[PDB]
This record gives structure tokens, C-alpha cells and sequence, in this order.
RNA sequence: AUUCUGGUGUCCUAGGCGUAGAGGAACCACACCAAUCCAUCCCGAACUUGGUGGUUAAACUCUACUGCGGUGACGAUACUGUAGGGGAGGUCCUGCGGAAAAAUAGCUCGACGCCAGGAU
RNA sequence: AGGUAGACAGUUUCUAUGGGGCGUAGGCCUCCCAAAAGGUAACGGAGGCGUGCAAAGGUUUCCUCGGGCCGGACGGAGAUUGGCCCUCGAGUGCAAAGGCAGAAGGGAGCUUGACUGCAAGACCCACCCGUCGAGCAGGGACGAAAGUCGGCCUUAGUGAUCCGACGGUGCCGAGUGGAAGGGCCGUCGCUCAACGGAUAAAAGUUACUCUAGGGAUAACAGGCUGAUCUUCCCCAAGAGUUCACAUCGACGGGAAGGUUUGGCACCUCGAUGUCGGCUCUUCGCCACCUGGGGCUGUAGUAUGUUCCAAGGGUUGGGCUGUUCGCCCAUUAAAGCGGUACGUGAGCUGGGUUCAGAACGUCGUGAGACAGUUCGGUCCAUAUCCGGUGUGGGCGUUAGAGC
RNA sequence: ACGGUCCUAAGGUAGCGAAAUUCCUUGUCGGGUAAGUUCCGACCCGCACGAAAGGCGUAACGAUCUGGGCACUGUCUCGGAGAGAGGCUCGGUGAAAUAGACAUGUCUGUGAAGAUGCGGACUACCUGCACCUGGACAGAAAGACCCUAUGAAGCUU
RNA sequence: GACCAGGCCCGGGCGACUGUUUACCAAAAACACAGGUCUCCGCAAAGUCGUAAGACCAUGUAUGGGGGCUGACGCCUGCCC
RNA sequence: ACCCAGAGCUAGCUGGUUCUCCCCGAAAUGCGUUGAGGCGCAGCAGUUGACUGGACAUCUAGGGGUAAAGCACUGUUUCGGUGCGGGCCGCGAGAGCGGUACCAAAUCGAGGCAAACUCUGAAUACUAGAUAUGACCUAGGGGUCAAGGUCGGCCAGUGAGACGAUGGGGGAUAAGCUUCAUCGUCGAGAGGGAAACAGCCCGGAUCACCAGCUAAGGCCCCUAAAUGACCGCUCAGUGAUAAAGGAGGUAGGGGUGCAGAGACAGCCAGGAGGUUUGCCUAGAAGCAGCCACCCUUGAAAGAGUGCGUAAUAGCUCACUGAUCGAGCGCUCUUGCGCCGAAGAUGAACGGGGCUAAGCGGUCUGCCGAAGCUGUGGGAUGUAAAAAAACAU
């Protein structure tokens, strides 16, 4: 024969996962409204 | 064998086989013609190959051309043989070639016989040609 | 199998002898500087600038250097002192090293 | 202030040739002779010296045409900075940014400064 | 005092290297590779230098080459002489690159700046070294003058240090005056060519050998690679009475396999035993025979070719250490490979890698030579996995024998 | 066999020759055997025999090398039986080299490119004893080959 | 009749022969050998060992003594200074 | 030889070199070397002084001859046209010469190529100069911090590099090969994706939390998340693995030839006389090779595309009638498949399995790291000390 084999790092190179589907690329983090103002988490007065 | 004549430079690099071939795209004698479309080295043994398998195929009439002369030199080491000490006698010259250009030309035949003729002619190379009529 | 190498009669060189354009255009230089280490006259010597014993073009006063255009396809290069140079402390420099200069003071 | 001719540049082939015509009132050049100054590796061809009786023919100067020479886009294309992708067949494809050479349209038969002398 | 025995002694006997050796190279200059600053490696591709010139220098003035075409005695493609035409393709002492027009190219006149004392300032760089230099001082050269001249149109023509040598010089000169001897300035003496030069002065062999190290570095094995090998396929010129495609298939093209010969040097040099034979395996198919087929230039017999199929089988001798091979007698047939070219803690030791000895040869010699010959010590009580056997325990839901 | 010409100090005489010398090579021819890369005799293309590092022969002698025959047989076809000394079991005495730790499967994949230990599968109650050596790159000797060190030592001119 | 107690033949290479040799991998074709040849030495000899004295040679003297090479025996042993 | 001594000989060589926390943190290059696995100096660390302003970003100016392109120069090259000059033949045999089945300078026209060619000439890069206020306090004032070099002192290691992307050289444009140039990662870097897997992708681990959001990559089960959606494509277990070539496999697009004055495929029909044609007279006779490639009779027919013959004979296909009655024939282009595709202990997409749980395109949720957010704790530095931040 005369294919010489992909061994090493390049067979990483070569069956790396990877997307490339222009729609899979986008997406991102989901949007949502952000929140009121919430009130401290424990307040004190005493002793 | 189409050898060149007494060129400047004995041995030469290899570089490489970038970019379409836009010059050699045009047909001037013919009005068939054989056309590359991959990139190789084309000895003058393959070139004289083509050129007899096509002629044998021209039968009554109706002349052939060649387009591509090859000029660049190959050198094969002294066989089995370790890696260095200089380089080797250039065993054979080669067509730089290109994709998008002429290598036979051809007027004068039926299109029936010429189609048939580029087919061996085809045969014999190394690339994927194709069949081009305009002229 | 084990077959003899052919040696060479080849490598020999001398190592790049950093010849150019040491002064560019539109640069500044001195009394005294060399401007071009060039083989031949590629440029040429004009006004303001000495032309030594190797084709050496170094500048005869202070200013920037101008590479001119000869006639009919060759270069020349004259020296130009320059009228009047302005300083703004209105500028991001000037700003910046009167900054860096007041907290230099400031620690120390 | 304007236009010529004679000298000096900036600007160097948009500024150079060819073709066609035109200039001797001035300035400029070709024709007369050469003991001498001075000269010819020979020769007053040239250099030099003394004269003027011819001429705008050659050169030079000036006005035209694009025949050449020269310069030359836009658009595209090659190529490539950077971020990716396809092929085992050896190079190709994409986004983002820069962008030729060639070719052609077309542009050119100079411009502009100072001084000497002549004319309005 | 001069000669004269490796008889005897101390040493020396370079590095690079796609393992060493054999060769080739080792310093400097030009071009490319070098990726449009500079720089840049390879046992990458191309060439040069180790000078020449008293003028081929300096300056003052003058000149325009080379190649063609046409005419002209000998004279022709070419000597000299005239005209014409592109014009810098010529020349420039010597390789190349960069340069050089009334020139840096060619000629003439006069000369010696191929000069002393220096030097603001830059370039180049690890250091050592190298390079350009406006200008000033003196004393000249050439020109009417302005000016130009401290070698060459530029880049090669070269070696540091120690030491010695020659010319110049009250600078010192060991009580003081001298002198001997130094210093100082100018200069001379290296194929120190392994050219940043270890010494003024140095070669070989070891299978009689030893030590320190190295999987940084070869030979066996694996791995990557697949040029070579092995096996297929595309094309079809042609051979086959006619007919490329029964059977072969030129010129050419494309594949797989990892059995050959290589390339690489990735694991292993605090050791993984190298060929062939014996014993005992197993597996692959690219099928030698045996089963079943298509085509045939298949009358039948006996083939040829090729498809399916790896279940089984694939002799006994002569010669050689041999695998391989040839031959004899057979036979259904005498298949080809992987398994560390299966298997040495299973065997053998004929071959090949120790010491002895010889022949040819190479070597002045010691010694040497995949040249040849004769002789030459093959370890081991099985911990574990793994195997062939064979028990015991426990389990199987109350326990047992069949 | 016979001559021409060059170089050299001179160009090998006798003898022997494919040999302990011969690479090409299992030279070719004949003998020996059904078959003979070894053997014997002859040829001569002596890579690279040769006259006291002797040449060529030679009766005898050799734990000499190397071919062939007769006799003889378990060397072999192709094994088989039996006797002892072990091995095995019981009692007595009682070592060794080795050993990071070891709860120590097969397949293929992976990785310093050849894994009981990493990935996926497959297989597999726990534990002795007898036998067997394919693996633990099993043990043994800081490779004796190869190369390195401006290492050591012998020997030569 | 047990134990004991030659196997024999034919052909070739090398060395003549009995002999010696690598204790602990080599027993031979290796060394030695009788024989041959060359060369040195006339005695206070050459040679050898010693700084020297002197020792061996030799209580010997050329038919003897030291060294080089070859290796019984047969026939031989050429050319080149 | 041994024994003792010089003598702990030397060993640019190998091995080894012992408690803890915090801060910074390389190099594997150039140059020279009887040097190459050593050493020197530079380069790059730490530490401590001195000098100042840069760094990253955008924008101008400079000289480049590289990628590209080109044929005016230097070589190289094919075809045509003009054709000096050359090959061969012909003469009343010493003056004289003419033919010429012919190879071809030099120019012209068309057409290529070139690391060591350039009338041209990019992008980057290099050099220089210009312009811009980085995070925290009531458009500045005054604040707090982080943010780069040059020179020098003291004192180190390094000088075996590896792979990947690109530009090349050497090689066989083979190698997990080798050598340079620019950059990434490893080296010295944990974590997540890649079945396992230094060097690929994501991301830089001060420490605690049984909180949260996300990157790369994924959502049938082993094994976190959709047996989610809508539109296409495959029938091969492709989806794991390679080409030349083979092809009514299947899906889409454009262009192109005929067609209910009736095409396509079947189906009995027709498919002629000089043609034994001139030709080398052995025959080429529609069909070895030559040219001519007639015209008639006609619903149609070529002096012929193939079979069959020594050549004829004969069998077909071109075409046309007729039967017949609806969409069919021949190229181009893709998309996804099939064959081509065979190795040695045993299946090998990670396994089960899947007709989608595969591929393409689009839309939205979710999972997902030691990244980021939150909540607390430590240590540095900004000064000296504590609080207070900012960075680390």
C-alpha cells in the first residue's frame, strides 16, 4: 500500500468530537427577567 | 521521451502545486481537446503514452498537438541507501500541471472518433481529465 | 543492501554581512550616522550627505532623512533639518509621564 | 503689466520619438581664410586665432495630430493577515480584514520658477 | 664530544558523522535555499579566494562602446576603412551579486595623498576582531579657479598570544660612572590550512585484553514507513486461421498485504540467547490435492482458466550446517505464510560472534580479512499466571441414597 | 605454437594445480551410488601455488582429518517389557537462589509503539496434591558485541 | 561355555616416525625431533648475566662452542643485487 | 604474582544527597572550543539598587522584491508564416554551373515554463512618529490599586527537547523520519471533552460548601441531560475502515430531442437491378485497406454501424408503413448509497442495540470543568500595624 495511518496526536487531530452545524454553534445561555430586589438573609436585633 | 535541451540547472526543488492553471486554459490548433482538472507530476514516459494510445486512434485523418512540455527534473538517491550525503542524478522529468488545463489538442476527426480516441488517452494518465470541445 | 554515500562538493557560504537601510525615511539621524550599507550605489548620494569609500551614505548634519526621487530610475537621499517641533501637555504622553513622575514623588 | 529670443533651474519619459507646417527685425547656427597665439597619435574635421560676402537648407526654436513610446483606472480575479472547516492526498473550502500583476476604457504631444535682451 | 639497535623507557596518534569505519569536509568571499528589515540550519544547490597593479594609483583634460546591415584590393562568417541602424545587450586584471554615461568604461599630460599627527560621530556584534568617517593640524600633488587626493567601482587576497629578529631612542639601568640587559616607536618571522592557534617536538594494533558509562549509539526482535517484495485491478496496442476480452497481454495507470531487501533509531546495553534440525502446537488464505461450479480455441478422456469452499490431508531417501535448492522412487497431492523468520528455565550444537593452529591474500610490523580450513565447557528443586490430571471444603435452603 | 612493441633490478625454471590456497562455484569431464553442494582421477579460465616462511614425491606410524565397503546391532522405521537409584506416601532431621507491595484471569483495543494492574467485552465457587514449562520482556553476571571517555594496559614500527 | 578377551578392509589430505602442549572448554595439521644449510667465534673466544668484582660458556678449545632458518628419507632447489 | 605503602590516587562518568510552610520561576537557543552526553559568554530565572516612561489598542511615513503575475532581459519551449544558411540529384569531365520526395539561423504571429529570470508588485513583518485615561470614591478636585522597559550589583539553572499549524529544504513532496523559520501546547498543568489516549479541543487548580450559571462537547440503556420539535435524505448495519474504474440504486435541479396531424418499447411487414464497379486482374462484391461516399424506383433504404464468408451467399441495425395508444427518449449537474475492499490466539462503532437511537438543515430547552457567580477562611503586595478595601 501507500496510505500511510494517522497515529499519535494526529489521530487526535482527526476524531476529535466537534460540532460544525452552524445552528448546534449558536445557542448559548438561555435569556430570562432578572429578579426584585430581595431582602437581606438574617437580620439581627437582640441582645 | 520529450527530454529537455541542456537546461541552466542540474538538480531543482520540488516546491509545490498551488493554485488553478490559468494560462494553459485556451485551445489554439485543435477543436477537441483533453483537459485536467487534479494536480500532478507527469513524466515524459506518460506523455509519450498518451500521445501514441491517441494517434493509434486517429486512423484516417485529423492532427494531434501537445500542450504540456515537461522541463523540471526528479532525482531518485542511489537505491537503498541511508538518509544525506547530497542529493541523487535526476532519474526523470515531469509537467508541473495544474488543475483547469490542456494537455492534448486535436482537429480533423468525427467527434464520434475523437471522444473514443481521448478515452485511452485518458486511460494512460495519472488524473482525472476531461473532454472539452470549443474551438 | 548497505550501499556507500556519494559525499558533496557543496557548503560553503558567508554568513549575510547586514548590509541596508540602517536610517529610514523620514527618520531622525545626526553628524555622523550611517544611513546605508549598500554593495553599490542602489541609492544615491544627495544634498546634506556624504558618500564613502564602500558607497557608505551617512548624514553630514542633524534632520530627517529623505529619499528622493532621481530622474530617470534610480534613488537619492538628502537630510532636511526640520523648522519647529511642537510639545502639547495636552497629550496622553505628556499626561502620562507628568502621572508617573508625581507618583514617583508621592511614595518617595 | 504681457509676449518672444539667449542663460539658469525645479521637474525627469501625462514631459520622448515620428509625421506635418513655420522662424532670421534681433539672438542662434552653417559658409571665408589662417604669417601668428595654439593645435592634429595624419587632417585648421575638431580646439584656437583673424575676418563676414551668403543662409534658415541641417541643427536649434515654435505650433499642430495620437502613428508609435509612456502613463493608466473602476470593476472583478489571483494572493494574503486572522478565526474556523473538508480530504488522506497533498491540497482545497468558508467567515472576518487588506488587495494585486496583466488587460482595457481613458490620459498625455510638457508644466513652472528666476535673470539678460527685444517688442506691446 | 659525535655517531649508532624498539634492546629498553615515557608518551602521542583530532573532530564532524543521519551507529562506527571507509570516503568527504574543517579558514575566508558571492549567489540561492531564507519565507520582500536584519538574521537563519542540513554530509542542501551553485561558484570563487590564500592576489594583482609604480600603474590597472592621484589629479587635469579628452573620448563613447558592443552586435548587426550596406560599399570597398588580397579578405572569407570575422583583421583594416567608410556610412547606416537598435542604442549600453560592451567593458570593468581574477567568482559572483550589486553598481557605473559624456561615466566607476577607453585614451592622453603632470605626478606619488599607496603622507605624518589625529578625530565628533555612527554600523557590526557573547567576547576577541571588523567597518564607514564629517572635520582640524602640518606639509605637498594636480588645476586658471572652485575644488579633488590619507591607494584601487564595492564586497575575498587571511591569523590572536608568547617568543625572537632588524632600524629608530639617555627612557631605565640594582653601591655610584659606565657597560651587559631591558622598555618605548616603526617594522619582519606561521598552507599555527584540524585556519579562536592544547606542545618547539609524536604513528599504529589488540580475537590476549581490562575499567567507567550509553537503549543519548549500531548487530537480533518489535514498532513506524512501505521504496523493493507479494498479491490483485483499470486501460487496451497486439498475439491467438477470422476475433483485444478461450488463453496471453505491450506502452502506460490504480490498489491492498506487511512473509523479503531496505529507510527511521521510538521500547530494551544494572543482558529479552541469532541459524538450521528434533518435539509439540495453533492460526491465515492470496487453494497443492480432496467437495461443488461458470467459461473454454469444452466431441469423450485428459486439460486450460477462474468462482465457492481452510473440514481433512500435504511421502521416503541421496547431497549440503544449511532454510532454500537440485536429483532418485513414489503419490490423491507432494500449497504458501503468521505466531520474538512459533517453541533452547523443552532438546540438539552441525553453522555463526572468544582463546590454539594453518592456507591464500593485505600489512615494514604487531596484526588483519561475512575469504578458507581443523579443534574447541548449552545452568535451572516452578512463587504466581497458564495447562493436563485429580482431591478436599463449602454451596445448592431439612438431610440423604439412587 | 609464432612475432611486434613498451616498461622493469628481473619478469617464475623444474614441479604441482579448482588444492587446508578457487571468489565467480554445486567449474566441466569421467569413476563411485537408484539418486552424491562431501569423496577419487583428469582438465587449467593458478581472483591470489612455487622451490629451504623449501618444491614435489614417499614404506611405516596417528585417541589425526576426510570419503567408501563388509560384519554388527533399538541409531532409526516404532515402539514395547522388565531390574535397580530416585520420583510418590508415612515418620525423623531440614536447606537454597529469589522476593517494592501484591486481593497476581482470556480476548482484542490503548499506551515509552509487545499489559494480571488502563478501556470495552468475554470467561470464571473457595482451596490443596500430582504432573507440564508458554508468559511474568522468569533467575543468574551495573553486556564480554557496538560505541563513547582528550579512560587503563599489552604488543608493533 | 562365566569373568576375562583384537572388529576388519579399501581410498585420499597433513605431519616422517616414539615424543611435547593450552592444570579448569582447543592434543592437532601446532612445538620438538634426527638430517640439512648459512653466519659468528683463535681462547684474555664469540654469546649470556651483572653498577662492579666476577659467574656461566668450559675445568671445553674449530670433528668444539653461540646464533638464524628448514625439518627423516628420495629427487631436486631456477631468474632478479 | 601477591602483601603493605604513596593513597580518602584521579574518574568532564554512574548512583546517592535526610524536617515544614509562603513568594517568584526558567531553559533545552546563538557563538567558540582535541568540542559534541563537558565548559565559557551571550540569551531566558531570582534577588537588590539606579534611570526614566512604556505596554496592549488604533492611524500615518519609510525602504524592501517574497506570494501573485509576466515574457521587455537571462535561460527554456511548441506550432505556424517569411525564410539567409545546409541535405540530396543533374550537367560538353579542370574556366562554367543548375536542379532541389529536402534539415533549418534570424525576425514576426500565436502559446507555455523557471529556488539561483523581472519592464511589474501585494498581504503580513520590520523601523519610526502620532492619538487615545485600566478597575474602585462626590464633568472635574483629591483618592485606592493593578499595569512595561533601560542600566548596574549579588547569585542560579539551562545549553538531549517533543509533538501540532503554516513557509520551505533533504527524503520517494514515505516515516511517531530529519533540518531550519514563525506561532500553539507539553515540558513544568491538575480539571472537563475525546471509550482508554503527554503533545488535539475547552480551560489555567490559594482553601472550604451535600449551592448556582455556563465553555468545549452532548440528551435510547450501560452512564448526567429531549424515546423534543418541523422540513429533507439512506435501505447500505452505510452510519467503523482507501483509489483508479464500474454502474436503468435512489432523490433533486437546470438545459435539451420528439410527442392524442399521436412519440417510446413490444408486434407480422418492407429494408431494391446493373454493385462479378473502376482497383495491385489470385478475390476483396454494402463490410482488410483505398478514395468516390452515385442517382433512381419510393410508405421508406447508408453504395452501409455490426454479425457471417477464401469472396459470394445469408442474419441484423439504421429508417419507414401498419397494429397500438399515453408521456417518453439522450446529455449536464449535484446529494446520499452499492461494487471495487483479502492475514494470521476470538466479535472490535466503546458495548447493548438502533430504520433512526444515522446523515443534512433549522428552532428551543436542559446537562456539563477545579472556568465564572455566591457564601465564609487563610496568605501575600499597597506602606509600618491594626481595620479598610483593590489586585494577586
Amino acid at each position: 500500500s501507500s496510505r500511510p495511518q494517522k497515529k499519535g496526536t494526529a489521530h487526535h487531530m482527526k476524531t476529535r468530537p466537534k460540532k460544525t452545524a452552524r445552528w448546534d454553534i449558536k445557542r448559548g445561555p438561555a435569556v430570562y427577567p432578572p429578579l426584585p430586589p430581595l431582602p437581606a438573609e438574617w437580620t439581627i436585633v437582640s441582645s | 521521451m520529450l527530454s529537455p535541451k541542456r537546461t541552466r540547472f542540474r538538480k531543482q526543488h520540488r516546491g509545490r502545486m498551488k493554485g488553478i492553471s490559468y494560462r494553459g486554459n485556451r485551445i489554439c490548433f485543435g477543436r477537441y481537446a483533453l483537459q485536467a482538472l487534479e494536480p500532478a507530476w507527469i513524466t515524459s514516459r506518460q506523455i509519450e503514452a498518451g500521445r501514441r494510445a491517441m494517434t493509434r486512434n486517429a486512423r484516417r485523418g485529423g492532427k494531434i498537438w501537445v500542450r504540456i512540455f515537461p522541463d523540471k527534473p526528479v532525482t531518485v538517491r542511489p537505491a537503498e541507501t541511508r538518509m544525506g550525503s547530497g542529493k541523487g542524478s535526476p532519474e526523470y522529468w515531469v509537467a508541473v500541471v495544474k488543475p483547469g488545463r490542456i494537455l492534448y489538442e486535436i482537429s480533423g476527426v468525427a467527434e464520434n472518433i475523437a471522444r473514443r480516441a481521448v478515452a485511452i488517452a485518458a486511460s494512460k494518465m495519472p488524473i482525472r481529465t476531461q473532454f472539452i470541445i470549443s474551438g | 543492501h548497505k550501499k556507500g554515500a556519494g559525499s558533496t562538493k557543496n557548503g560553503r557560504d558567508s554568513k549575510g554581512q547586514r548590509l541596508g537601510v540602517k536610517i529610514y525615511g523620514d527618520q531622525v539621524a545626526k553628524p555622523g550616522a550611517i544611513i546605508i550599507r549598500q554593495r553599490g550605489t542602489k541609492f544615491h548620494p544627495g544634498k546634506n550627505v556624504g558618500i564613502g569609500k564602500d558607497h557608505t551614505i551617512f548624514a553630514l548634519i542633524d534632520g530627517l532623512v529623505k529619499f528622493e526621487k532621481y530622474g530617470p530610475d534610480k534613488k537619492k537621499v538628502s537630510v532636511y533639518p526640520r523648522e519647529i517641533q511642537p510639545e502639547n501637555p495636552n497629550s496622553y504622553r505628556a499626561r502620562k509621564r507628568e502621572n508617573f513622575r508625581l507618583q514617583r514623588e508621592k511614595k518617595k
